[PDB]
This record gives structure tokens, C-alpha cells and sequence, in this order.
């Protein structure tokens, strides 16, 4: 019900057009694609997914640079200039950064020129400038021409950051530092090649990669309360697509068992995050969780404790699929703001 | 001894050069790479592959634009234009190309405007480009053939022995396949690509294309024209690939007959380019093998006594990377100058 | 309705029974299944497939020996030896043998023994033992055929259209071989196994190998009697796998007709036994298919009009798991008892 | 030049005779196999490896029951009942349990029954009754005729154990709870397949698996003074073989950087630790430590602080290849006990 164009054509856009398409009552009209990859092979891409596979509906090309969708047709841009997008012609209320380029306000505010009511950044800002709003976190925070370009960073920090925030919350958490088993992505390399950081430069598919993540940050950007309480690093296993993550933490509760915790755990995931947070308890493994809506997923079996304080969790998410969802309600709630 | 230089430095020329090094008295000098890549982040990238491991010999950046092998220092330049890169500087006799993108007479002709003396190509000439081949066209290489190029591996492996068939009983016709593993030609997760295929993540998924071995072989051998025509299966696997082919031969015979004419041939000529392979051996069972090619004579089976089913084996680089050290070795033989 | 009975619950029978829960009017009940492993740990098992997914379905352990489907129970049993399970007891009409172990008639012989009515079998039938197959000889299926197999969904995806391609242009004969991906029967690290190339790894490893289909089809066949032997690829994916063929037909003609008159088919008997793919596909666009073939008319080509290659993919077990089906269903027909 | 024999030849029996012939002046005769699968198909599996491949000389097949190694023959047995293998009669000092069946110390002793003088296990006992003797932890503190059947648990413990000894010694260490990530092995599932744990049981090359080590309980076993120290979880990734694992912990010290400790880790490392322990510099991922004889290899760049003793390392291993080591200079030592 709102004008809408994707910014880059990410895997990230196909799932999150996917979840646009599988929405119920999509409060937002995504109308015109950007990028530069031709509108056949783009038709063909999205109707041809890996993680999940072809949509579950038709998809057609009309006018080979508007295709359609169950009828419901759809522009197509494809350019790596900015000021090139008709957000002005399309009037565009909103740009959804699915390159990853444009991680300065700068790069957004571009767009904005060319015609663009709103941007969001599907992305870490790799300045500060842009707020990094998030589900269950600060969502309820964002108001209206109050930086009408916000930022959403990695579904490895939105995963993380709302429910933790309920457990230093409940129980107070003294400090911890994470770590993440992230899946490969199109900036490793699926071969040895030239690339800037050394780790993912290597062959992705066999080999898991030490790195790290904004989270940490963005955590604490987020919450302030967290500033330089979390740290870790990401792990980015050769696994087809599926996030998950552990970390222990020192409570500044007396020292409580991890049980208790769980229960609180799914309470709130039951609670305030209905559908943003799971808690399940059944044993199970990394494609146990394809295509979830859950930012988060904890099994009680896994989290434990190790000092009283000392407290372990572990939980899961699809770095799109979920993120996609976040990106969505998000921009809904945009909806609610927008006027 | 003769100067080389190696351009858009690719796992190709990255496997080439360690075989280089390893090479037993290379008559040839690598002195300069280019790549889009730096320095030290090249130099830690050679010093370990992702399937042989590390290189057994230290390699750091002798200089902050260049790097040793063992003190063999080596300039490392970085740039997309040939004519940027020191080829009269450096009075280059041959560049590399390995950028994939000079596929025309024209993109090798930039390095020499900027002072190449010849131009070896790891890539099928796209056009009109000679391609050598070991024991296939190598004798027609003449000193004139300044620009030639090299087929694909995949190619390479074929060519030499399906001559030695088609000479053996004759080849009235047949087409093929390859079991042909991926590569950065097939976007690592699902990316816009000129081939759909081609675009795919393919990291999980099989890939149905083509070569240009289908007209490669019946490039180098005018002979061969339209007796086959095979396309391309790109594997799931990051690693040395294995070929299928059923021909069509005038002369009748069985495959172990096939199977000891290859391993002859793999004695006279294609000894160091063929092997001969009998026991149940996997793509592991061919890594860092020298043989172009390595005939499963253990499986290879004829249809009617003309319907020829065979197994050879070719490794992504290191075996062309092996063929690119030989040719190259033919450039500075015939090289009076 | 007809009271049946799995044993090996392998993914086979997992995708089966998801199949059959799925059927539309499935005539058939499965009331008990037998393998090695537990009530709840089978039934989290198949709670959840690595390749569908979840089930779309709640199934809990409805009592500690039997799970229900959404209330359908059914009745969980583990042993390794037919006597030991209730055929006679349940009055069992069929078992479905997933061990791969009772490849003999002796092997069916066990549960007839303890009370089974006729056994079927997801394997080639090792020995005289017969196999039938949607549009191919399903026909010839008598209520007297109480012991009959089914050999491996590579087979089944050839047959049917293979057998009208000799019966659209006549094949003269053609070898052919299979993108099969991995399963258990490589073990998933190198472990001692009766074939070395079953034995090994493989994970990360192409295995050449055979299979029945190279007779199955001259089995399901005699008209087919070695006019083809083709062999078998494991290819380190888990998936559905497509088939490479190259056949030499009595009539000349061109790819494209032969690609029509596969659609055609498609439509007449072998609609929704076969589809005919025209886009650029990969193993991830045929999943849960039920088309147990999918010709890649788009790339299917032909030599001297005679040698037709062709592209068409199968279901690892899904599609295979549909032929069970369907073939059951033809037990509950002619089924007056 | 002692009598040896493994007992099982798995794949870690494959790369430990690796690493025998491998072996500068290995005071050890390993002489017969056990493994029931044919001394041909034997001779191809060793003969053909993949994690690193063939054996980089001949093997050859003397009398099928009885093959050859680049001249030097080895007998071979292949049964799965203990007092079939003519320990007595091949006169073996040692057993070698690369089964993981007799996790018992009387599963063990029944080998000696057959006629061996010693038993180490290739794993974790599952009783306690079977000293888990470890390279730089306990193996100064192996007796001989102090229990002659003794233990060693998972390659995940040996590479831990030492090194956060020397932490926990210099610096303190209070607690803390690690995490690793384990590739898959014959006991995970290629293929999801009726299996004990439901995790490991599922399709292995396509699922991250939560799971346990042992370890955790190993390390406070060879450390007394980690009991319940320490926690942590099995992550077993699709990987081939490139063991790695990280851990937080709080020191007991003021709270001192992570990189001082890397000088220190490397220090002894270098010092009492030499070969043993490795800790680089090079930011480095899975495929860059194959075919390492470190029992560890530390990046600093990786181990980092977040609360002063809040603090975080991040180490590798193989979990054959050095384990495999580590089996052959513990019996060298054992050699050395030998009368
Ligand atoms: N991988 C994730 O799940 C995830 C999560 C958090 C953040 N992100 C951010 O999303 C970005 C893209 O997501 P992805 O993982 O699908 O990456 P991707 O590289 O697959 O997506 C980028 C696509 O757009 C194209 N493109 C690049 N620059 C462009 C430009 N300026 N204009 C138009 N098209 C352009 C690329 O060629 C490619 O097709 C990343 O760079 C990252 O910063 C992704
Ligand atoms: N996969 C193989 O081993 C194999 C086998 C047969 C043939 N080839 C040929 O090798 C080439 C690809 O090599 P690869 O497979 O290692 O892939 P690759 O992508 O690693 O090689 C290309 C490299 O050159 C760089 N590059 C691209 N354009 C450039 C330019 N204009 N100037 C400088 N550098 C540039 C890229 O960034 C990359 O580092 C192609 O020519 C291909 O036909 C590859
Ligand atoms: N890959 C495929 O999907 C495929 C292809 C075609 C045919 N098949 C046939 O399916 C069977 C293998 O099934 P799969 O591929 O799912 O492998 P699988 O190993 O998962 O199936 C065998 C199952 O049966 C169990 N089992 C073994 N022996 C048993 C016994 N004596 N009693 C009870 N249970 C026993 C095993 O523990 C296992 O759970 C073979 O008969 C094979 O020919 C499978
Ligand atoms: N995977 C590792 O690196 C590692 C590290 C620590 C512990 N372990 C222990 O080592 C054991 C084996 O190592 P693996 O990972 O190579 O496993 P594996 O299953 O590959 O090795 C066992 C081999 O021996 C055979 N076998 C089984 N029981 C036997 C018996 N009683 N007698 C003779 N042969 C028998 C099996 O069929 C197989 O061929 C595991 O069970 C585990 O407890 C291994």
C-alpha cells in the first residue's frame, strides 16, 4: 500500500520479494528492481532459488524490462549509478540497499536525490550516521523525519541483540563476547581468488573462516548499556545457508541455572517477541531451521552455565529469510510512521 | 632463463608458477604477475593452496611491489589495462593471460603494444587464435606464432589420445561430456551472470553447459570437424575433473584392446601426458598428477566393437598448468630470439 | 485402505510415507514399520528432512512403540529378520523391503514366512526377480506376481521414454551413464565397504561406478538386450541426479523433433511420469518432483541424426518414492484380495 | 624396534601409519592391521587417502593376508573378536584401539588375554579406569606398570589440554566454558539414518551438528584443578578435517591484555611446548594448517579480551593427523618406559 524499490537485487532481495509476495497483507508496494543482471536471468533467479527453490507461484516477464508476478507486474532498474533510479519518476518512498555499497549516508542521500523519499540500509552502516533500527529493539524507537534514512545491520546482530537485551535485562549480564557460525556469502570467494581480506578470500566452500562481525558493536549501538561489554568474532562455516550463533556470559544475577533462564527465555520469545523470538526445545541441526521466521530459535539443551554467572545460550536464524521478515515489519512499522 | 611474464593471475597462474618453481630446470623466467590483487595479499594467497596446502618454499614480498620464491624475487603489478603494464619496461618476451577477458587477437595485442614480444593464452581463443597442443599441434608452433592460446583443460586432455583413436581405428564420429568441476565462472551463490547456469550458486548444484571442446578438438583437428560434439557438466566439486565419451569407430575392436594402445601410446608420446589408470581410483586419485590424462582403462567399454565408452581424468590447473610449462618450453625452443 | 507394511526405513521409505500422507486418496495404509533404529528417534527423523524440510505434518510417538501422523498412528517395530515381525500377526498384505539386504526371493521369502501376503522391493531384484515400472510393464502386473522389485529410480526415470524412443525412431543401441549423487552406499568416510569406490569418502569425491539399469533396461527390456550398458557416476551432491545418454537410433532425425515428441508423451502416458524442461535448470529445480524424468529438451542433441544425446533428471528417492506409489496403488488394483 | 599392532585400522590408524613411516626413527614396530575389510581394499584405503592422498611411497600386497609397505611387509588380521588376534602369537607389545569399541579397560584387557602387553586407547575411555595420558600434560607422569593399559581421549581434548594448562598457570584462569568446531566423521550420518543421537544422526555434509565432547570432563580429568572448571559443546561442521575450537575464559589475573599472553603463548609455545604447541601470526583459515604436526596452532590476532580476564582464544589441530602424533611419541615414550 506504499511505493517501494529494492536497491540491488541481493539473494537477500529474492528472499525478502519472496517473503513480499508471502506476505499476508503487505502494507508496501515494492514496484521497480534494481540491477544490473538483465530482467530474464533476474525472472529466472527468483524463480529459481537454491536455499528453498522456485517461488511457490508464477513468475512472468512482461516487457523484458518489467516483468511480472502472478499477474502482479513489476519494474525493473538496472544500473549502478544512484542518481540513474527513477525513485523521483517511480516516486519512490523508500530504498532498500541490497548491494552493500552504499554504507555511508552519503552513498543513500544519493538516491534520495534521485527522488527517494526513504532509505534503509539492509546493512551494517559502516558509519554511525545512519540509524541501525531493529525489531523488538529499537523499532518502537524510530519516529518520522527522525532520520528518515535509517540502517538495519547483519541478521548476525539482530539475531542477537533484542533477546539478550531481555536477559541483561531479567537478569543482568555483566559482559560476554560472542561467536557465530555464519554461512558463506558472495564476498567469500568459492575459489582461492583476489579479494581484500585474506579469510574470506579463500575457497569458501572448504573452508571455515575466522572473522569477524559489527555485531559486537552494533550490539552495543543498539545498546548503549552494552558499550564494549560484547565482543566475538564470526565463523563462516562452508554450509549451504544457515546462521547460528553461541555465547557465554557472566549474569550479574546470584549465579542462576541456565533452566530458569530458557523458561524466561521462550516466556518472552511467547511474550513481547512473539514470532521475532523462538526458544525450542527439540534436539536438532542446522537445516532443522530452513526458511523460520524466527530472528532467533534457542534449544534450552544447549545453553547452559558454567560459574553461577558464567551462563552459555546457543540459537539459529536464517541470515535472510528471518532478516527478510525484519526488513519487513520494519518498513510496515515505516508504514505506520509514514504518513 | 627466458623471460616470462604472467598476467591475471588466477588460481591457473598461481598452480603454473608452483609448478614452475618446482619445474627441474625451467629454461624460463617468470620476472612480473599482474592482477587486480596486491602484493602481499597474492603472496599469502600462492603460499597456500586450498588443495595441494601451503607452497613448500617460503615466498614473502622481496619489496613492497615485489616477492621472492626462496629469494627469487618476482615484481607483482596490478592493474586491467596491458598497456599499463611493463612489457617493453621490463622488455617482456611473453605475457600470460589469464584475465579470461583479452580473449580476442586484440586483448593480447595491448601487451605488445605496450612491448610484448609474444602472447600465450590459458583460455579457448575466442576467434580466429592458434591454440598448441603437446604431442597434437606443438610440432606446428613456429617462432611466427607469436599469438596462440590454450584451450581449456578439459579440451587439452581430450585432443591427443582420441587422435591417437581416430588413428587407431577410426573415429567415424561421436560426442561427449565432462564431469567438469566448478569454478569462478559459476558465481559462488546464485549472481547475475551472462549463463544462467553460469549465474547459479551451482556451490550445491550441478551445472549442464558446454565447452568449446565440442569444435576445440575439431579446432585442432580439422580431422575431427563435427565428429563430436559434447557439452559441459559443471560438478559440484572444486577439483580436477573426469571425462566421458562414447565414440563412434569405423574399425571394430573391444575396449581392453583400447585400453593397451593407450598405455602403449602412454609409453611412446603420451608418456608424462597419459597415464593409464586401472585401479578404482576417485578425483583425490589424480591430484597433482603430471599425465594430462588418466585413462580408467578399468572402466573404458565399447558398444557393437565401434561404440567406444572411456574414463580419463584431467586436473582443473595443475595439469594444464603442467601442458602451459611444456608449451612454454616449446616457445623458448624454436627461440633463436 | 489395503493394509501395508515398510521395513529399512531408509530416506526411501521417510519419503515415501511423506509421499503417501500426502497422497491424494492414497488407496493403500501403511500400519507398521520395521528398522533398526527407535520409535522416537525415527520418528524426529523423519519429523524433519534435510532436503524438504520439516514435515508439514505433526507426527509424535503415539505410544512408545508407534508414532501417530497427525493422530494416524502406526506401529514402529526394529529388528533385523522378517520372522521377527508381525506380518501374520498385523496380517500384513505387503512389505516393503528398504534394507537392501533381502535382494534375494529368499530374503521376501522371510516376512511371507511370518505371514506376508506379497513383498515389493525399492532395489533391483539381484536375480531373477521381476520389476515393474509405470508405463512399462506395469500392465504385465498380475495379482500373481506376489514377489516383485523395483530396481533403482536411476532405471525407472529411463525406461519409459527410452522405450519410446525405440519405439519413436528404433534405437540401434547407445551406452549411457548417471550424475547419481551419493548415498549410503559409499560410506561417508573412507570405511571398509565390498567396492573400493563405495568404500571411499566420497564426500568430497566423484565415484565411478555401474549400475543394473545397464541390463534393468534390457531386464525391463528384452528388446533393449544390450543395445545399452551404461555405468554409474556418484557425484558428491545428496540430491536427485540427471542422466547423460547417448543412443544410436535406426531413423535419422533432429533433437528438437525428438524433444516434441518427448512433450507429446509427457502428455499421452507420460504425463506426470516425465516433464520436458526447456529453461536453464539445475538439481535444485527439480526437487519434489513427481515426474520421475525431466528432459532438458533445451539441450538434448543428436550426431548424424542417430546419436542423440539427452539430458533428463530423477528423484534420488522422491520421485522414486512416487513410482512406489503409483506401483502399490496398481497392487491395490487387481486387488480382489 | 618394539612390537606394535593396530587394534581397528580406522582412519586415524590410516594416518598414524602415515606419520610411522612418516616417522624419523620410530622406536615402534607396528606389524599387523586389524580391520575386517580385505588387505587389498586395506592397501587402496591407505594406499589412497583423501584428506592429503596417496601414500607418498609404494604399498604393495605380499600374500593377501599379509601386504607390503615400500618393501617393509606388515601382517594384517581383520576380526572383530578380541582374542582372534594372535597378540600372543605376534608377540604385541601394544594395543592400538582405533575402534572406539572397547571404551571399557575390559574391553581392552581382553586383548591382553590374547596375548598383548600393553593397551592405549585412541579415545576417550568411557569409563575413568584408563589413564587418558596426554603429550606435554601427563605423559612426563606416565609409570610404567602404572596401569600398562592406558587411555587417550580425543584429539578436541589433547589440543586443549596443555596449553590452557600453561594459562591457567601463568596468568590463572577461573573458569570458562569452550566451544569447537569438529568436522564430521563415520559416526555423523552422510545421510540421515537410524542413529543413536539424533544430531550427528542427520545428513552430516549438509548440517552444522550441536553436540558434546568428552573433553570439558577430560581436561578437569588431566587437570584435577579444572574440575568443573571448564564446559563446552561439540559444533561438528560439514568440513572434511580442519579441527578448530574457541574458548572465553576469566583469568585470575589484574586482568591482562590477550596479547602479552600470545607472547607468552608462543614463549612456551617455543619453550617447553616446541612442536607440540604452535601459536602463528598469519591470519590463516581451515585448509592453512592441513597435514600440521602441531598439536595446536594459536592466531593472535584472533584471542582477544573482553572483560580484562574475560578473555577469548582461538586455536586449530587435525584431529588425526596431530592426534595421530601424538599417539606415535607417547608409545616412543612408552617405549622409552618399556623395560
Ligand atoms: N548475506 C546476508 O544474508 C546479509 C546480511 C546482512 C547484510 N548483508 C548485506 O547485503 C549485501 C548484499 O547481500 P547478498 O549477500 O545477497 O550479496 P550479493 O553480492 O549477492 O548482492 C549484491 C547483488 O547486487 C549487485 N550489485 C552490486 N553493487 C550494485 C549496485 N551498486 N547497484 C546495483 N546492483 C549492485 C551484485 O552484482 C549482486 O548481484 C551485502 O553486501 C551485505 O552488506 C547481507
Ligand atoms: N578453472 C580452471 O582451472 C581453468 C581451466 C581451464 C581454463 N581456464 C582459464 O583460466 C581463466 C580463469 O582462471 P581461474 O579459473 O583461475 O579464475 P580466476 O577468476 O581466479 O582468474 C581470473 C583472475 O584475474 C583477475 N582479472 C580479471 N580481469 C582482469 C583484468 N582485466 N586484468 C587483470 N586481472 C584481471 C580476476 O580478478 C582473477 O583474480 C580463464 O581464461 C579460463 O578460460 C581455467
Ligand atoms: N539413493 C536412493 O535413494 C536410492 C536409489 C535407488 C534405490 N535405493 C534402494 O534403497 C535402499 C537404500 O535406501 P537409502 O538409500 O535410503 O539408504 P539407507 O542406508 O538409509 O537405507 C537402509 C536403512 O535400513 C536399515 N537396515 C539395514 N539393514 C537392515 C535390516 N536387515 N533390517 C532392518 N533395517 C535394516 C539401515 O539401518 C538404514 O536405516 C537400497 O535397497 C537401494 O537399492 C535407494
Ligand atoms: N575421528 C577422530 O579423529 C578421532 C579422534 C578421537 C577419537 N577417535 C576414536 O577413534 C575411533 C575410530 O576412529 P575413526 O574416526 O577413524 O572411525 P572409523 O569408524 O572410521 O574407524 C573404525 C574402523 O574399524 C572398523 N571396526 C569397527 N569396530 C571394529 C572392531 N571391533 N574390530 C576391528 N575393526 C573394527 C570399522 O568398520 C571402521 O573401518 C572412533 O570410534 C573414536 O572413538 C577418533
Amino acid at each position: 500500500k506504499l511505493k517501494v524499490a529494492i536497491n540491488g537485487f541481493g539473494r537477500i532481495g529474492r528472499n525478502f520479494l519472496r517473503c513480499w509476495h508471502g506476505r499476508k497483507d503487505s502494507p508496501l508496494d515494492v514496484v521497480v528492481v534494481n540491477d544490473s543482471g538483465g530482467v530474464k536471468s533476474a525472472t529466472h533467479l527468483l524463480k529459481y532459488d537454491s536455499i528453498l527453490g522456485t517461488f511457490k507461484a508464477d513468475v512472468k516477464i512482461i516487457d523484458n524490462e518489467t516483468f511480472s508476478i502472478d499477474g502482479k507486474p513489476i519494474k525493473v532498474v538496472s544500473n549502478r549509478d544512484p542518481l540513474k533510479l527513477p525513485w523521483a519518476e517511480l516516486g519512490i518512498d523508500i530504498v532498500i540497499e541490497g548491494t552493500g555499497v552504499f554504507v555511508d549516508g552519503p552513498g543513500a542521500g544519493k538516491h534520495i536525490q534521485a527522488g527517494a523519499k526513504k532509505v534503509i540500509i539492509t546493512a551494517p552502516a559502516k558509519g554511525s550516521d545512519i540509524p541501525t533500527y531493529v525489531v523488538g529493539v529499537n523499532e518502537k524507537d524510530y519516529g518520522h523525519d527522525v532520520a528518515n534514512i535509517i540502517s538495519n545491520a547483519s541478521c548476525t546482530t539482530n539475531c542477537l541483540a533484542p533477546f539478550v537485551k531481555v536477559l541483561d535485562e531479567e537478569l543482568g549480564i555483566v559482559k560476554g563476547t560472542m561467536t557465530t557460525t555464519h554461512s558463506y556469502t558472495g564476498d567469500q570467494r568459492l575459489l582461492d581468488a583476489s579479494h581484500r581480506d585474506l579469510r574470506r578470500a579463500r575457497a569458501a566452500a572448504l573452508n571455515i573462516v575466522p572473522t569477524s562481525t559489527g555485531a559486537a558493536k552494533a550490539v552495543s549501538l543498539v545498546l548503549p548499556q552494552l558499550k564494549g561489554k560484547l565482543n566475538g568474532i564470526a565463523l563462516r562455516v562452508p554450509t549451504p545457508n544457515v546462521s547460528v550463533v553461541d555465547l557465554v556470559v557472566n549474569i550479574e544475577k546470584v549465579g542462576v541455572t541456565a533452566e530458569d533462564v530458557n523458561n524466561a527465555f521462550r516466556k518472552a520469545a511467547a511474550g513481547p517477541l512473539k514470532g521475532v523470538l523462538d526458544v525450542c526445545d527439540i534436539p536438532l541441526v542446522s537445516v532443522d531451521f530452513r526458511c523460520s521466521d524466527f530472528s532467533s530459535t534457542i534449544d534450552s539443551s544447549l545453553t547452559m552455565v558454567m560459574g553461577g554467572d558464567m551462563v552459555k545460550v546457543v540459537a539459529w536464524y536464517d541470515n535472510e529469510w528471518g532478516y527478510s521478515q525484519r526488513v519487513v515489519d520494519l518498513a510496515d512499522l515505516v508504514a505506520n510512521k509514514w504518513p | 632463463k627466458l623471460k616470462v611474464a604472467i598476467n591475471g593471475f588466477g588460481r591457473i597462474g598461481r598452480n603454473f608458477l608452483r609448478c614452475w618453481h618446482g619445474r627441474k630446470d625451467s629454461p624460463l623466467d617468470v620476472v612480473v604477475i599482474n592482477d587486480t590483487g596486491g602484493v602481499k595479499q597474492a603472496s599469502h594467497l600462492l603460499k597456500y593452496d586450498s588443495i595441494l596446502g601451503t607452497f613448500d618454499a617460503d615466498v614473502k614480498t622481496a619489496g613492497d611491489s615485489a616477492i621472492s620464491v626462496d629469494g627469487k624475487v618476482i615484481k607483482v603489478v596490478s592493474d586491467r589495462n596491458p598497456v599499463n603494464l611493463p612489457w617493453g619496461d621490463m622488455g617482456i618476451d611473453l605475457v600470460i593471460e589469464g584475465t579470461g577477458v583479452f580473449v580476442d587477437r586484440d586483448g593480447a595485442g595491448k601487451h605488445l603494444q605496450a612491448g610484448a614480444k609474444k602472447v600465450l593464452i590459458t583460455a579457448p581463443g575466442k576467434g580466429d587464435i592458434p591454440t598448441y597442443v603437446v604431442g597434437v599441434n606443438e610440432e606446428g608452433y613456429t617462432h611466427a606464432d607469436t599469438i596462440i592460446s590454450n584451450a581449456s583443460c578439459t579440451t587439452n586432455c581430450l585432443a591427443p589420445f582420441v587422435k591417437v583413436l581416430d588413428q587407431k581405428f577410426g573415429i567415424i564420429k561421436g560426442t561427449m561430456t565432462t564431469t567438469h568441476s566448478y569454478t569462478g565462472d559459476q558465481r559462488l551463490l546464485d549472481a547475475s551472470h551472462r549463463d544462467l547456469r553460469r549465474a547459479r550458486a551451482a556451490c550445491l548444484n550441478i551445472v549442464p553447459t558446454s565447452t568449446g571442446a565440442a569444435k576445440a578438438v575439431a579446432l585442432v583437428l580439422p580431422n575431427l570437424k563435427g565428429k563430436l560434439n559434447g557439452i559441459a557438466l559443471r560438478v559440484p566439486t572444486p577439483n580436477v575433473s573426469v571425462v566421458d565419451l562414447v565414440v563412434q569407430v569405423s574399425k571394430k575392436t573391444f575396449a581392453e584392446e583400447v585400453n593397451a594402445a593407450f598405455r602403449e601410446s602412454a609409453d611412446n608420446e603420451l608418456k608424462g601426458i597419459l597415464s593409464v589408470c586401472d585401479e578404482p581410483l576417485v578425483s583425490i586419485d589424480f591430484r597433482c598428477t603430471d599425465v594430462s590424462s588418466t585413462i580408467d582403462s578399468s572402466l573404458t567399454m565399447v558398444m557393437g566393437d565401434d561404440m567406444v565408452k572411456v574414463i580419463a581424468w584431467y586436473d582443473n590447473e595443475w595439469g594444464y598448468s603442467q601442458r602451459v610449462v611444456d608449451l612454454a618450453d616449446i616457445v623458448a625452443n624454436k627461440w633463436q630470439a
